[PDB]
RNA sequence: CCAGAGGGCGCCCGUGAUUUUUUACUGUGACUAAAAAAGUGUGACCAAAGCAGUCAUUCGACUUGAAUUAGAAAGCAUGGGAU
RNA sequence: UCUGCGCAUGGCUCAUUACAUCAGACGUAAUCUGCCGCAAAAAUCUUGCGGUCUCCGCAACAUUGGAUAACUUGGCGAAACGCCAAGCUAAUACAUGAACCAACCGGAUGUUCUCUGUUCCGGCGGCAGGGCAACCUGCUGCCAUGGGACGUCCAGCGAAUGAAUGAAAGUAAAACCAAUGCCUUCACCGGCAGUAACACUCAGAAGUGUUGAUUCAAUUCAUUCCGUGCGAAAGCCGGGUUUUUUUAUCCGGCGUCUUUUGACGAACAACUGCCCUAUCAGCCAGCGAUGGCCGUGUAGUGGACUGCCAUGGCGUUGACGGGAGCGGGGGA
């Protein structure tokens, strides 16, 4: 059993330093992995910066003034992995946090009936005692009585206000849908078609606007919405779309001439 | 298919909650001639959800009725013929008439099925007076209680129908 | 202590591996439990996944069950007569899994003669079956050959199945 | 039903154990094995079921065509070097090492050993294709599913 | 005895010391049953049972679904033959008056 | 709420091949810890370094930045069809 | 001081070590998993009082029981992270135990009576006659493809065994046999237009689990489990209302049993790769070497191990033995 872990060997998502510590937090087990989550206190601290310090943030969670899920925790260490709505009621404010484009978690800043929307990827569908049929998520939610249409692989959308699911959208056919991992991370486009291999990974082939193809496993496929002007939910600050690297590094320019 | 808003409003409160009231779902009222109106919603979300509202309309100082596609409908299950049945009358032989005996009147009739419990039993319209005896009870026939009740149907046609039926046979041959 | 491991064992090649670490507790055999006849002892034992399996000790009693009809009673465990693996055991009539047995066959009997209102049910019951012959001389007596298809050293409760046709007719002939 | 001692020599008898095909029936008699109960179980990778699992008599708990034993990640293929033991096959794989210094390859060879099905018995020469079971002897972890 | 309290019939021992007035020291009851106590144990009681038919409830909802769907499916499967069925036969023997 | 007509894709299974068919190699693509190295930005006074900071001018802005490449065999997908 | 949780992680060191270990890729349908997350939960005859036989009748925030430390008293021993006796007294420690509340789902049925089959091919019971006691004949009553009414017993989760289920995809003539529905007449006549299921209270309250692949998930039926499984912690702390506070007026936050599956890890297995040496060329099986067969054991697969049977397995593409060496990322 591990309970320590060193700055080096944690991900440089969390943005941390070579230098100052030798320590990182290792969060407690929850919805998320060890590699696609972000602790509590790197937020807190690192990012939003209401916190300069390792125990101010016990200090502001232990207490409470902050709640993922809308359930308010009293957890110094928690995952905050993928479409997760972290709201802090006393600033007011609703972040959703979600892939951005360069494989950068981005905290993105969402009307407040948004907030109540959440997307969950079903993973496995099996039946349960008294034949009560459950949609398990990649978050281990557990959704009783799930729609007869459901599959693996596909998306429900959980309201958070109260405990629920309405309509499903599906991995079927070109539908707007976005990558998780694989560095490909938050880069949006259109399913163009799903490749089959029985037995081993089943690639499929993604089409982003302004063309420039490419492809990526049938696991690391998220659904976001039906069509691109039917989306439930908000996108990064970068639409889903890369750019080549001379063009990254004109535009730095270009801005510091200011 | 769209439903048939009735017994609201002329209309005056009616046109403009109509318009007042649209989208984000809420169909739209197109008023008419007497106090009714048309709802067009064309996908059968519309009959779904009619069912659980009583919202997303108002009234002026009527009752709201939300009837399905037609304007008519429930005069013709009311009244207008009659047409009658009886259930707790299973399988096991009371025999013909003595059915018939039981709850007076004139013949004619016959039970269904295997299932279970019902027969169903043709007489008239002044039958309305004498089911509304045995409904309200009654209690006892044979080892269990009763009820009687009412929709229309048939006949009307199904005495035609069974007709052009043994007419069919010939023609298929 | 004891392991269930390959690293004291040869190679395919012949040759003979060499050690660099210590026995783990998590490769551990322990000694095997003796089931036999007599009065029930049941001593458990602390297994790895937090929970105990029990040490079947002198089980002469069994969960019986006849095939084709679904069914079963309990009844008593009399005789070991034959085992695959050795002759040695059977003659102390230890129970192992696929050891032919002894059973009293009382409620048997009793169930089968049951199988104004119920009458017709038996009659009914009667029509479009049929039992073999080798089955029923043995049933008519009150003995039967059944088979312990539950593994009674690590449960500590017999459970079997009765024997039928195809196979009654082997164990049979090897006596 | 009846023995069938044709298959039995041994002194714990063999049945199937997936589905009873020990109950007596006037429904396999008149006929040669068709009618006689079976368990079959196809693998669905585009190894397509022998006629002889099937139809057969044979009761072997080593082969995934009669018994619950599933296959998995890996698939590979190989000859034939030996017939020799019951159930149990050798194949020897034959690829490619490269070595950077001298840009040349060299040729090696693993020597293997699987736990051929009763179904099958390929001749010396012959290519089998082979996949990935859960452990069957010390060495044994394989098993045929095709035969060339 | 039972319908009488126990609550000032615990043991006080008098403590005294000098330079500070004198005290008494007594116990608690930690197994008296007490108005809270008895409160919690009947919401207990109460949600024990609610969540249950709850979930029943909602099973009755699902299942009404999957029955509205084969319902439909039926409609038209029946709909579809009775249609085709008798325009079919129909045409044909009408035909056969122009022949 | 189209009889008929051939159908046209998608999905699953069954059947059929005179002998289906592979691999090295190559192009492209997947899948792959950080530190280290190559590298982009930046006046830590320069520099080894670091991932910082910089600007108006206040009761914040930059949607602040923290790019990107390589990383033996072996395994993965898909083009090519000379050797 | 009792109770709960952690102390197996971090830290430090390279001795063993060449089919080992490790690195990339891969599987565990062969298994375990506290804390954490989302969740699930209808078995339970109890408590109090009165009479009274250990029996009944009522009443129902359930009103449960017994010890042990600190402590006190006597102490012991040269010392000892050495210890003794007696008396005390706690619980979210330990041991007991929850009727009513209570839905829904079936099977086994009963010497309960109510419709019933306007007949005889069969069975059962009783009586009489004959009898080789095996059996035959005559008469009477009941039942025969049916449903109601009433009574009784088993029914939950987890685990064991047997059995069933966990669809299917090789054209459309039109009775031939029994059951049975609908249409139709008056009929037990004729006839096949209609048709999820449907001889009840539900005219849709699962006719359909996920997988490339399952003996898996789950459901049903028959027997089971005996402590080594299952308390609503018989638990704690707050916010008020509302004066009478001290009240069945309501709500909040914690805590715990069992079941369920994601996560964090644990434990196995394998594809490919790795320094020198032949003045190391044969190595392996009594006592397991290679495999088959049946069991045993383990959390689990397996010669891991017992018994039985077979005679194999590896090698110049360097086995086996010896020497040097923790492996990799990486340094020069």
């Amino acid at each position: 059993t591990k309970k320590h872990l060193k700055r080096l060997y944690a991900p440089k998502d969390w943005m941390l330093s070579k230098l100052t510590g030798v320590f990182a937090p290792r969060p407690r087990a929850g919805p998320h992995k060890l590699r696609e989550c972000m602790t509590l206190m790197i937020i807190i601290r690192n990012r939003l910066k209401y916190a300069l310090n390792a125990a101010e943030a016990q200090m502001i969670l232990r207490q409470g003034l902050v709640c993922v899920d809308g359930k308010p925790r009293k957890d110094t260490k928690y995952p905050v992995g993928f479409m997760d709505v972290v709201e802090i009621p006393r600033t007011g404010d609703r972040f959703r946090i979600l892939y951005d484009v360069k494989g950068r978690f981005a905290l993105v800043k969402v009307g407040e009936a948004e907030g109540n929307i959440k997307l969950l990827k079903v993973e496995n569908v099996y039946t349960s005692t008294g034949r009560i049929p459950v949609a398990m998520t990649h978050d281990g939610h557990r959704i009783r009585y799930p729609d007869p249409r459901t599959h693996r692989g596909d998306t429900l959308v959980y309201n958070l206000k109260e405990k629920k699911v309405v309509d499903l959208i599906k991995s079927s056919n070109g539908k707007v849908v976005m990558v998780t991992g694989g560095a490909n991370r938050g880069r949006i486009g259109e399913i163009m078609s799903i490749e089959r291999h029985p037995g081993a990974f089943d690639i499929a082939r993604l089409k982003d606007a302004a063309g420039h193809e490419f492809a990526t496993r049938a696991s690391n496929i998220f659904v976001i919405g039906k069509d691109m002007q039917s989306v439930p939910v908000t996108l990064p600050k970068q639409q889903g779309l890369r750019i080549n690297v001379i063009q990254e590094r004109e535009e730095k320019l270009i801005a510091a001439e200011a | 298919n769209g439903l048939y808003v009735k017994n609201w409003g002329q209309g005056s409160v009616d046109d403009a909650r109509a318009l007042f009231g649209t989208a984000g779902k809420v169909v739209g009222v197109r008023v008419r001639r007497r106090r009714y109106a048309i709802i067009f919603f064309e996908n059968a979300a519309a009959v779904k959800k009619a069912i659980d509202l009583f919202n997303g309309k108002e009234f002026m100082g009527n009752v709201l009725s939300v009837v399905p596609a037609k304007t008519t409908p429930k005069p013709d299950p009311h009244a207008n013929s009659s047409v009658v049945f009886v259930s707790p009358i299973f399988r096991a032989s009371t025999t013909k008439k003595q059915i018939l005996e039981l709850f007076s009147g004139m013949k004619v009739l016959r039970l269904r099925t295997y299932r279970n419990n019902y027969a169903y039993v043709y007489l008239d319209t002044p039958a309305a007076a004498q089911r509304a005896v045995k409904e309200k009870n009654g209690a006892e026939f044979r080892g269990k209680q009763l009820r009687v009740a009412l929709s229309t149907r048939s006949l009307a046609k199904d005495r035609a129908r069974a007709e052009r039926a043994r007419l069919l046979m010939a023609a298929q041959k | 202590g004891i392991v269930r491991s390959r690293l004291h064992k040869r190679k395919i090649t012949g040759g003979k591996t060499k050690i660099h670490r210590k026995r783990m507790k998590a490769e551990l055999g322990r000694l095997p439990a003796h089931t036999k006849l007599g009065a029930r002892r049941v001593s458990p034992v602390r297994a790895r996944g937090g929970n105990f399996k029990l040490r079947g000790l002198r089980l002469d009693t069994g969960n019986f069950a006849w095939s084709t009809e679904a069914i079963a009673q309990r009844a008593r465990i009399l005789d070991v007569v034959y085992n695959a693996t050795s002759n040695e055991l059977v003659r102390t009539k230890t129970l192992v899994k696929n050891c032919i047995v002894v059973v009293d066959a009382a409620p048997f009997k009793l169930w089968y003669a049951k199988h104004d209102e119920l009458k017709r049910k038996w009659m009914l019951r009667r029509e479009n079956h049929k039992i073999e012959k080798a089955v029923a001389d043995q049933l008519k007596e009150g003995r039967l050959l059944a088979r312990i298809t539950s593994r009674p050293g690590q449960t500590a409760r017999a459970d079997g199945a009765l024997l039928e046709g195809a196979e009654l007719q082997f164990y049979l002939k090897k006596l | 039903h009846s023995v069938d001692l044709t298959l039995q020599h041994e002194k714990a008898y063999q049945r199937q154990t997936a589905v009873n095909e020990n109950s007596h029936n006037p429904n396999k008699k008149h006929v040669n094995m068709s009618g006689h109960i079976r368990y079959s179980k196809k693998i669905g990778l585009g190894f397509k079921t022998p006629k002889s699992a099937i139809n057969g008599k044979y009761i072997d708990r080593k082969c995934p065509f009669t018994s619950d034993v599933s296959i998995r990640g890996r698939i590979l293929r190989g000859v034939v070097h030996s017939t020799k033991m019951k159930r149990s096959i050798v194949i020897r794989r034959d690829y490619l090492h490269f070595i950077r210094k001298y840009q040349r390859y060299q040729k090696r060879h693993r020597s293997l050993t699987v736990h051929c099905s009763p179904c099958f018995d390929p001749k010396p020469g012959d290519e089998v294709i082979v996949g990935q079971c859960r452990p069957l002897s010390k060495t044994i972890r394989y098993n045929v599913l095709e035969v060339v | 005895s039972r319908g009488d309290d126990v609550r000032k019939y615990v043991i006080r021992r008098k403590v005294v010391k000098e330079g500070k007035k004198d005290r008494f020291k007594a116990p608690k009851i930690q197994r008296l049953i007490t108005t809270a106590v008895k409160a919690r144990r009947a919401k207990k009681a109460k949600v024990a049972i609610e969540k249950v038919r709850k979930s029943a409830e909602e099973r009755r909802a699902y299942l009404h679904l999957i029955g509205t769907r084969r319902r439909a499916a039926r409609q038209r499967n029946s709909a579809r033959r009775h249609a085709h069925k008798v325009a079919a036969q129909k045409q044909a023997l009408a035909l056969f008056k122009g022949k």
